[PDB]
C-alpha cells in the first residue's frame, strides 16, 4: 500500500499560496494530513473519508484540506506563515487501524526570498597519497554560498546512485555565523577502492537539488533567478 | 501528552544492547505501534503489540506491552550504526479507522560505529576543474577524537562524519576542512584540535 | 415522528379530603425528548417525581411522572405535554 | 422464566451536543440505572450487583464507562463518514440482554435501533443488519466489524456474562421477584353510561378482571392496557357498555395470585 507525496520540499513566501498534495492509488475510502516539529509527536491536522469529504482534525487553523477524488488528499495553505514551517505526512487506510504513510514533505516558510541563492558545486579528485597508503580513494563534493538550507546532495557513478562509502554533513555549515541570513555549505564523502577511481570508464558525479523560487514566484532583482534547480560538478576516473 | 517516551536522546557503542521506554494515558488502548525515523526520512513500522500482555519480535528488535500498567518497552540487541535513529511510540484508540493516533515525541538513538584499524591521516585534494582550489581530508580517526571547529572565521571545519563501504565491510570517520584564503595549508588545518600523535602527513 | 398517548390516573381509590397519589402515563412517543407538567387548577405542581426513561419492544418511548396530591370536589388536576410531533401542548384532564 | 434487558437510548442534537441515559430491568422490574450525568452504574435494587464481587462489578463497569465515551465519538465519526447521507438530529437505542429458561438454557440478543427503527444486531462473531435496512448501513458494518477487539469482548458479554450474571440475579432478587401485593378496586360510571372497574396495586403482571351479573360473564367487556404504579406494582381498568338503568345487579369479579382464592367481588 503506497502513498506519494508531492512536492517533497518547498520554499515558500510569507502569504502565498501553497499546495501540499498526496496521491494513493490503494483505493482507500480514508486519507490523513500530519505535522512534525522537534519536541511533539506527529499532530492531526484534517483528515477525509472520502471524495468530497473534509474533517478538521487537532490543529486545523491555517489550513484547508480538499478531497476531489479517492486517490487525491491536499492540503492548502491560502495564506502562509513561518510557524507553518514543518514536515508534513500524509496517510491513507481502509476500514482496518493501520494507517500507510507517505515520505513526508520538508517546508520552510521564509518572511522574504530576497537572500535566497543557488549552490556552487565542486568535485574535488582524490589524493594520490591516500591512494598508496590505503588502497583507497576518496573523492569530496562541496555545495557553497546557497540560502535557504533545503539541498538534497547525491552520489551517481555512471548514470546510476551510489549509497554505499557515502556520508554527508548532518546539518549544512554558516558560511557567515555573525549575520543572521547567511548563506550554507554543505560537504560529502564518496569513498571507492583505488582500482575502481583509477578506472578512466567511471563517470563519477555529485549533484545538490537546491530548492528555490518557483516559476511563478516574482524576481525584482538584477541578479538570476534563483529557481528549484540541480547544480552538480563532474570527474573522470584516471589512472 | 498522553503519550511519553524515555529516554529523550541515548549514546551508545555499537554492538551494545539499549532499552526504550514508553509510557501512555490514552483510553482506550487497541494497539502500540514503534516506529523507525532515519534523520529525515519516512516512518519504517517495527513491531505492533495487540494484546493485554503482548510480546513482539523483528530480528534484533524485540517489545513488550503492559495494558494494566500502560507501559511498552523495545529492546534492540547488538545496535549497528544503521540504528541511528529517532525512534516514535504510537498508540491507536481503537481496533478500526475509527481510531486516533496518538504520537509520543520520540527517542533519540545515536551508536557509536566501531573502527577496526584507526590510521589517522590529513590528505590534500584538488578541484577536479581548477587547480588552484583545494581541501583538506582528516580520516581515518578512531571513534573517540573530537574534531573542533575552526579558530579562524575565514576557515570552515565539518563536523565527524562516518561513512560504511558495505562491500568491503569497512567503516571510517572523516571530518573536510577548506579557507577562501590564498595561503593555506592542510598541515596547519587541524591545529585547534585534539588529534591523535600518530597523524600522517604525507611529504 | 410518532405522537405522545397520555393517561391520567390514581394509585388508591379516590374520595375528597384523603391524600393520595397521581399518574401520568405518557407513551408511545419518539424522539425522547419530552416536557411533562402536572397541574392542579392550571398551576404547576413542584413536587412532581419522575420515573427514568424507558422504551418497549416496539422502540416507542415511555415515561411516568407521579405526584402527591388531595383530590376535592372543586380542584380541577391535569397532565401536560410538550412534544416536537405536535403543535400545541395537549392537555388531559383526570377524570374519577 | 424472564427476560433481562439492558436498554439503552442515545441522542445526537449536533455535532457538538450528544447524551447517553441507560436502564436495566429484569422482567418488569429496574435493577440498574445510568443517567448520563453519573461517572458510575446506579443500583435501583438492593441486589442489583448479583453474585459478582466487587473487583468483578468495578472491572465490568469500567468496561461500560470506556463504551460510552467510545461509543459517543464513534457515532461521531460515522456521522462524518456518511455525510451528507445522513444528519443530525440522531436517536440510537440499543436493546441489549438475555432471556433465561429452565435449567442451564439461555439465549442472548443485542438489538440496535436507528430513528426509531430497528436495523443492526450482533449475530454470531459479527455486527449485520436485519431485513429492512438501509444500504449505507454496510460501510459502518464493515468499519465495527474491523474491531476484532470489541468482536471478542462483545461475544464474551452475551454468551458468558449475561447469562452468568442473571442466573446470579434471580438468587439474590428471589425475594423481590416472587412478591405478592393485593389489588384494590373500586367502580365509577361515565356518560356517553360507561361502567368502569379499577384495579390497582397488585403484582405480578397477571391479572383477571370481568364484569358479571351473578355468575354469567359480560362479553361486552374491554380490558385496557397494564399502566404502572410509582410504587412498582401495576393498574388495569375494564369498562363495559350499558343502557342507562340497567346498571343494578352487575359486579365486578377480579382474581388475582396474592388474593389466594378470595376474589374481591364488587357489586354495583
Ligand atoms: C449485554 C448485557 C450483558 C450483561 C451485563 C450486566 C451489567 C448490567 C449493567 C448494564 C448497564 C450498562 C448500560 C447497558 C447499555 C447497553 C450496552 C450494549 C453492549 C455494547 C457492547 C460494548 C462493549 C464493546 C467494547 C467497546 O467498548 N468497544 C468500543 C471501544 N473499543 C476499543 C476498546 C476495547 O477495549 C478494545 O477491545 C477494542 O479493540 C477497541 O477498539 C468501540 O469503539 C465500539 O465500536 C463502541 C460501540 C459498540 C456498539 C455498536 C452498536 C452499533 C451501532 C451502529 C449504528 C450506525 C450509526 C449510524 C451513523
Ligand atoms: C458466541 O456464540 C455464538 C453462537 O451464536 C450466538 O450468537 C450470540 C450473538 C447470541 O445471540 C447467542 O444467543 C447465540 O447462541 C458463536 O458464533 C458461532 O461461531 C462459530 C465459530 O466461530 C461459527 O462457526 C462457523 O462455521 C462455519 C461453517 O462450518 C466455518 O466455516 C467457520 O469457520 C466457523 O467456524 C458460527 O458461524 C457462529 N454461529 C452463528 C449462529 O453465527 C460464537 O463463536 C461464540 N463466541 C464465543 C467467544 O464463545
Ligand atoms: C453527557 O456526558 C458526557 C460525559 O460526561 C458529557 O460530555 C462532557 O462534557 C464536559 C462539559 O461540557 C466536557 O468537559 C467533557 O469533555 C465531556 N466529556 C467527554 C468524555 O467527552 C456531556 O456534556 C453530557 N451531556 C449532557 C447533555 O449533559
Ligand atoms: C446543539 O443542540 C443543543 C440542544 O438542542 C442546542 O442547545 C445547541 O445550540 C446546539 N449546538 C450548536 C453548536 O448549534
Amino acid at each position: 500500500a503506497a502513498v506519494t507525496q508531492s512536492p517533497r520540499n518547498k520554499v515558500a513566501v510569507t502569504g502565498g499560496k501553497v499546495t501540499l498534495s498526496c496521491n494513493q492509488t490503494n483505493n482507500h475510502n480514508n486519507m490523513y494530513w500530519y505535522r512534525q516539529d522537534t519536541g511533539h509527536g506527529l499532530r492531526l491536522i484534517h483528515y477525509s473519508y472520502g471524495a468530497g469529504s473534509t474533517e478538521k482534525g487537532d490543529i486545523p487553523d491555517g489550513y484547508k484540506a480538499s478531497r476531489p477524488s479517492q486517490e487525491n488528499f491536499s492540503l492548502i495553505l491560502e495564506l502562509a506563515t513561518p510557524s507553518q514551517t514543518s514536515v508534513y505526512f500524509c496517510a491513507s487506510g481502509d476500514e482496518g487501524y493501520t494507517q500507510y504513510f507517505g515520505p513526508g514533505t520538508r517546508l520552510l516558510v521564509l518572511e522574504d526570498l530576497r537572500n535566497v541563492t543557488p549552490p556552487k558545486v565542486s568535485l574535488f579528485e582524490p589524493s594520490k597519497a591516500e591512494i598508496s597508503h590505503t588502497q583507497k580513494a576518496t573523492l569530496v563534493c562541496l555545495a557553497t554560498g546557497f540560502y535557504p538550507d533545503h539541498v538534497e546532495l547525491s552520489w551517481w557513478v555512471n548514470g546510476k546512485e551510489v549509497h554505499s562509502g557515502v556520508c554527508t554533513d548532518p546539518q549544512p555549515l554558516k558560511e557567515q555565523p555573525a549575520l543572521n541570513d547567511s548563506r550554507y555549505s554543505l560537504s560529502s564523502r564518496l569513498r571507492v577502492s583505488a582500482t575502481f577511481w583509477q578506472n578512466p570508464r567511471n563517470h563519477f558525479r555529485c549533484q545538490v537539488q537546491f530548492y528555490g523560487l518557483s516559476e511563478n514566484d516574482e524576481w525584482t532583482q538584477d541578479r538570476a533567478k534563483p529557481v528549484t534547480q540541480i547544480v552538480s560538478a563532474e570527474a573522470w576516473g584516471r589512472a | 501528552t498522553q503519550v511519553e517516551q524515555s529516554p529523550q536522546s541515548l549514546v551508545v557503542r555499537q554492538g551494545e544492547n539499549c532499552v526504550l521506554q514508553c509510557n501512555y494515558s490514552v483510553t482506550p488502548d487497541n494497539h502500540l505501534r514503534w516506529f523507525k525515523q532515519d534523520t529525515g526520512k519516512g516512518l519504517v513500522s517495527l513491531t505492533v503489540l495487540v494484546d493485554q500482555k503482548d510480546k513482539t519480535s523483528n530480528g534484533r528488535y524485540s517489545a513488550t506491552l503492559d495494558k494494566d500498567a500502560k507501559h511498552s518497552t523495545l529492546h534492540i540487541t547488538a545496535t549497528l550504526l544503521d540504528d541511528t535513529a529517532t525512534y516514535i511510540c504510537v498508540v491507536g484508540d481503537r481496533g478500526s479507522a475509527l481510531g486516533r493516533l496518538h504520537f509520543g515525541a520520540g527517542t533519540q538513538l545515536i551508536v557509536i560505529p566501531d573502527i577496526q584499524n584507526p590510521d589517522p591521516a590529513v590528505y590534500q585534494l584538488r578541484d577536479s576543474k581548477s587547480s588552484d582550489k583545494s581541501v583538506c581530508l582528516f580520516t581515518d580517526f578512531d571513534s573517540q577524537t573530537n574534531v573542533s571547529q575552526s579558530k579562524d572565521s575565514d576557515v570552515y571545519i565539518t563536523d565527524k562524519c562516518v561513512l560504511d563501504m558495505r562491500s568491503m565491510d569497512f567503516k571510517s570517520n572523516s571530518a573536510v576542512a577548506w579557507s577562501n584564503k590564498s595561503d593555506f595549508a592542510c598541515a596547519n588545518a587541524f591545529n585547534n584540535s585534539i588529534i591523535p600523535e600518530d597523524t600522517f602527513f604525507p611529504s | 415522528q410518532k405522537t405522545p398517548q397520555i393517561q391520567v390516573y390514581s394509585r388508591h381509590p379516590p374520595e375528597n379530603g384523603k391524600p393520595n397519589i397521581l399518574n401520568c402515563y405518557v407513551t408511545q412517543f419518539h424522539p425522547p425528548h419530552i416536557e411533562i407538567q402536572m397541574l392542579k387548577n392550571g398551576k404547576k405542581i413542584p413536587k412532581v417525581e419522575m420515573s427514568d426513561m424507558s422504551f418497549s419492544k416496539d422502540w416507542s418511548f415511555y415515561i411516568l411522572a407521579h405526584t402527591e396530591f388531595t383530590p376535592t370536589e372543586t380542584d380541577t388536576y391535569a397532565c401536560r405535554v410538550k412534544h416536537a410531533s405536535m403543535a400545541e401542548p395537549k392537555t388531559v384532564y383526570w377524570d374519577r | 422464566n424472564y427476560t433481562f434487558r439492558c436498554l439503552q437510548m442515545s441522542s445526537f442534537a449536533n455535532r457538538s451536543w450528544s447524551r447517553t441515559d441507560s436502564v436495566v430491568w429484569l422482567g418488569d422490574l429496574q435493577t440498574h440505572r445510568w443517567s448520563n450525568d453519573s461517572a458510575t452504574i446506579s443500583f435501583t435494587k438492593p441486589w442489583s450487583q448479583g453474585k459478582l464481587s466487587n473487583q468483578q462489578w468495578e472491572k465490568l463497569q469500567h468496561m461500560f464507562q470506556v463504551y460510552r465515551v467510545s461509543f459517543t465519538r464513534d457515532i461521531q465519526e460515522l456521522v462524518k463518514m456518511m455525510s451528507p447521507k445522513e444528519d443530525y438530529p440522531i436517536e440510537i437505542q440499543l436493546s441489549a440482554g438475555c432471556e433465561m429458561y429452565p435449567g442451564n438454557a439461555s439465549e442472548s440478543f443485542l438489538h440496535v435501533a436507528f430513528q426509531g427503527k430497528y436495523v443492526v444486531r450482533f449475530w454470531g462473531t459479527s455486527w449485520q443488519t436485519v431485513p429492512g435496512a438501509p444500504s449505507w448501513l454496510d460501510l459502518p458494518i464493515k468499519v465495527l466489524n474491523a474491531d476484532q477487539g470489541t468482536s471478542a469482548t462483545v461475544q464474551m458479554l452475551l454468551n458468558d456474562t449475561c447469562p452468568l450474571f442473571v442466573r446470579g440475579l434471580l438468587e439474590a432478587g428471589k425475594s423481590d421477584l416472587e412478591k405478592q401485593e393485593k389489588p384494590v378496586a373500586w367502580l365509577s360510571s361515565v356518560p356517553s353510561r360507561q361502567l368502569v372497574c379499577h384495579v390497582s396495586g397488585f403484582y405480578p403482571k397477571p391479572v383477571w378482571v370481568m364484569w358479571m351479573r351473578g355468575d354469567q360473564e359480560q362479553q361486552g367487556t374491554h380490558r385496557g392496557d397494564f399502566l404502572p404504579n410509582a410504587d412498582e406494582t401495576w393498574y388495569l381498568q375494564a369498562t363495559l357498555d350499558v343502557e342507562a338503568g340497567e346498571e343494578a345487579g352487575l359486579a365486578c369479579r377480579v382474581k388475582h395470585s396474592s388474593l389466594g382464592g378470595q376474589d374481591i367481588i364488587l357489586y354495583w
